[PDB]
RNA sequence: CGCCGUUCCGAAGGGACGGGCGAUGGCCUCCGUUGCCCUCAGCCGAUCGAAAGGGAGUCGGGUUCAGAUCCCCGAAUCCG
RNA sequence: AGUUCUCUUUUCUUUGUGAAGGGCAGGGCGCCCUGGAAUGGGUUCGCCCCGAGAGAGGGGCCCGUGCCUUGGAAAGCGUCGCGGUUCCGGCGGCGUCCGGUGAGCUCUCGCUGGCCCUUGAAAAUCCGGGGGAGAGGGUGUAAAUCUCGCGCCGGGCCGUACCCAUAUCCGCAGCAGGUCUCCAAGGUGAACAGCCUCUGGCAUGUUGGAACAAUGUAGGUAAGGGAAGUCGGCAAGCCGGAUCCGUAACUUCGGGAUAAGGAUUGGCUCUAAGGGCUGGCAGCCGACUUAGAACUGGUGCGGACCAGGGGAAUCCGACUGU
């Protein structure tokens, strides 16, 4: 069938914190399928951005905690994950949040 | 233990409140000795014996 | 894991403390006493050595 | 409540080895 | 507690002289009808949610009817 | 401050031990001043309490070796403590063996492959230990059926 | 002072369906109760002896500084 | 939630449903009906079963602590987010899902067997049956009667905290002693062994600091020799697991026996064999074993832990037990 997910990193980008094309950019080259990260399968794995949300798609079973696993590895690469927090808004998203300090 | 008899637990009762201290107006009275309490007990140095 | 207690002042395995593990909504396991089981009559003959059958045991 | 702030109120505490005599009471000012 | 499965028997249930009161309790896929009796606390279990409308305002009067939320 | 009280209610209402319990270092007085278990509740919700995570204990060392060891690693003669027996149990091997050899026969005298006098032969002859493994069980009904064809086609 | 002995040298039953005579009553109608009589009656050993033996029937959730299968909420069950 | 310099779709935590009632799986039956079986068949790990009725069919009963359901999602829990007096059973979102496997451990139910010159309580209490003394009404507003379903009332007395033991008990004491039980995770491993770890717990056992003499107490090592020491090999030491091979005198033929004596043991990459479900074949599943081979390291591999020294004789007592 289909499966769809979206990353929402609204709120850092809004603070330019971080540049959501080079996140698309990150899954472009490291998502896995079935041990590869090249080719995201063939396309059977379909990765658009909107202004400030990621939309991940896929046609074999897609792991919506892999992409945890991949955003909070992005986040700590640009150190992020002392400021920032992956917290699922839905049962289809996750969102970035900030944590409450001052 | 937890498994009492009436007679035990009114005989153990008995000694809680005898252990006390003597009021202390009782120093005051006209011819008073006591000092305090020489009937003081202590659950571990001495035993009730039953 | 979780490690169990018994509910009653009897701490010893005798005949009349036997138990079952019952999981209960508050999603823990808990000990239940269990009944003792039941006998169906034994036939008035004396010599079939199996018991009746139709009786609650 | 999130558990990063165990880490956080953690080290915010170390920091009093410099500030002796001086701790604040509550940090929660407000109220 | 005591299940009953017709219309027509919960009815019965809900005129006893020890039934106390009636709680309606709506769910996803069902509405189920709960009477405190002397005894037992039955319930009817029904999905059709028009049914389950009708049998509310069709309960017998002086009975307390709570709505579960 | 002393907290052992508010590090023993704390402790009830999580529902964990006391070395689960974490107390805000910045926060003492506050905490210090919670004697019920209504205000730890609320110091749980406030965030000045906290349950620390459990202690990690990964089973991936022993999941990578296991499966090392089910293509046959670690299991030499040199990493053997128990005995042959000890290890694999002889009589459970008799009795899977029966078991997989006695349930073959009931197929074939079921599904017709052999009769009933064919059958009690060779149940006999399982419980006699004459044959290893299924395929060997296998391969002498194959023979025999083809020496009693042979025979009924000259009869 | 007591001891032995526990069914052994004992008139060891104060009970019962039913029936008959009265005395009373009450939803006085007819049913209770009671006293006596008739009838029937083995248990054959007073009593004590187990918080591990026998022995009906309670579980879930919440709650305290300290008690809970005991309190509160909910749902049950045995016995009379 | 942790790690992320590199790698890791990764690692950790967590992912409910009580009693009682109903329904159904499952397990058991020395229970019934048909029928009549040798070319004997059925059948278990073992057994064991049959003309006093086997196989094969079709039933019945008992337990169902398992699953579904009423309970019951309203509760509980996980997470995210809002309020409040803020010491509210506070309020909302989402979730509480789908499968596999096992001589595994713990409990429990059941079947079947072995052992006894050992045969492994009583009573309170409850129930069925046999009998048929009796009672009930004359065709009805029916009666006696009811172990059926509901409904009504009550359940008095005493115990209940906590310790339960390197500090709440007994040893004069917070005494290295003694003192009856229940539950019991991962790894290695034959293992409730030892060694490390999670849950939970603790603060080194009635004190600390600085030194590192002698003599101690407790552990180690030692060239060459190897009991010359000593009353005496006391003490320590050697052997030790497992696989394969091999095993004497004597014997009460059961043993002796792990006799004695050898070889092997790591790591890695492979090969072969050992099954289940569905429709001599095809497909899909799967769980640990055994054997064999190559390669490989400074010959090191039961690498820690665990873990018999052996042989020839004499005296005594048969033995196990005290
Ligand atoms: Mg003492
Ligand atoms: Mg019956
Ligand atoms: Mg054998
Ligand atoms: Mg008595
Ligand atoms: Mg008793
Ligand atoms: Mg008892
Ligand atoms: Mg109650
Ligand atoms: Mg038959
Ligand atoms: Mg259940
Ligand atoms: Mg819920
Ligand atoms: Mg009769
Ligand atoms: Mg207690
Ligand atoms: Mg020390
Ligand atoms: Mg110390
Ligand atoms: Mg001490
Ligand atoms: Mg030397
Ligand atoms: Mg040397
Ligand atoms: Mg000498
Ligand atoms: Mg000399
Ligand atoms: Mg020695
Ligand atoms: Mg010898
Ligand atoms: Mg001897
Ligand atoms: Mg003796
Ligand atoms: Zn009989």
């Amino acid at each position: 069938q289909l499966l769809k997910f979206t990353l929402d990193c609204t709120h850092p980008v809004e603070d330019g914190i971080m540049d959501a094309a080079n996140f698309e950019q990150f899954l472009q080259e490291r998502i896995k399928v079935n041990g590869k990260a090249g080719n995201l399968g063939g396309g059977v794995v379909s990765l658009e951005r909107s202004k400030s949300k990621i939309t991940v798609t896929s046609e074999v079973p897609f792991s919506k905690r892999y992409l945890k696993y991949l955003t909070k590895k992005y986040l700590k690469k640009n150190n992020l994950r002392d400021w920032l927090r992956v917290v699922a808004n839905t049962k289809e998203s996750y969102e970035l949040r900030y944590f409450q300090i001052n | 233990s937890s498994h009492k008899t009436f007679r035990i637990k009114r005989f153990l009762a008995k000694k809680q409140k005898q252990n006390r201290p003597i009021p202390q107006w009782i120093w005051m009275k006209t011819g008073n000795k006591i000092r305090y309490n020489s009937k003081r007990r202590h659950w571990r140095r001495t035993k009730l014996g039953l | 894991v979780q490690r169990l207690t018994y509910r009653r002042r009897l701490s010893y395995n005798t005949a009349s403390n036997k138990t079952r593990l019952s999981r209960t909504p508050g999603n823990r396991i808990v000990y239940l006493y269990t009944k003792k089981v039941g006998k169906a009559p034994k036939s008035a003959c004396g010599v079939c050595p199996g018991r009746l059958r139709g009786v609650r045991a | 409540v999130a558990k990063q702030r165990i880490r956080m109120a953690n080290e915010k505490h170390s920091k009093n080895i410099t500030q002796r005599g001086n701790v604040a009471k509550t940090s929660r000012n407000a109220p | 507690p005591r299940k009953i499965e017709e219309i027509k028997d919960f009815l019965l249930t809900a005129r006893r002289k020890d039934a106390k009161s009636v709680k309606i309790k709506k769910n996803k896929d069902n509405v189920k009808f709960k009477v405190r009796c002397s005894r037992y606390l039955y319930t009817l279990v029904i999905t059709d949610k028009e049914k389950a409308e009708k049998l509310k305002q069709s309960l017998p009067p002086g009975l307390a009817v709570k709505e579960l939320k | 401050s002393m907290l052992r009280l508010q590090k023993r209610l704390a402790s009830s209402v999580l529902r964990c031990g006391k070395k689960k319990v974490w107390l805000d270092p910045n926060e003492t007085n506050e905490i210090a001043n919670a004697n019920s278990r209504q205000q730890i509740r609320k110091l749980i919700k406030d965030g000045l309490i906290i349950r620390k995570p459990v202690t990690v204990h990964s089973r991936a060392r022993c999941r990578k070796n296991t499966l090392a060891r089910r293509k046959g690693r670690h299991m030499g003669i040199g990493k053997r403590k128990g005995t042959a027996n000890a290890r694999m149990p002889e009589k459970v091997t008799w009795m899977r063996r029966m078991r997989i050899l006695r349930r073959l026969l009931r197929r074939y005298r079921e599904s017709k492959k052999i009769d009933r006098h064919m059958y009690h032969s060779l149940y006999l002859k399982v419980k006699g230990n004459v044959f290893k493994n299924k395929r060997i069980l296998m391969e002498h009904i194959h023979k025999l059926k083809a020496d009693k064809a042979r025979k009924k086609l000259l009869a």
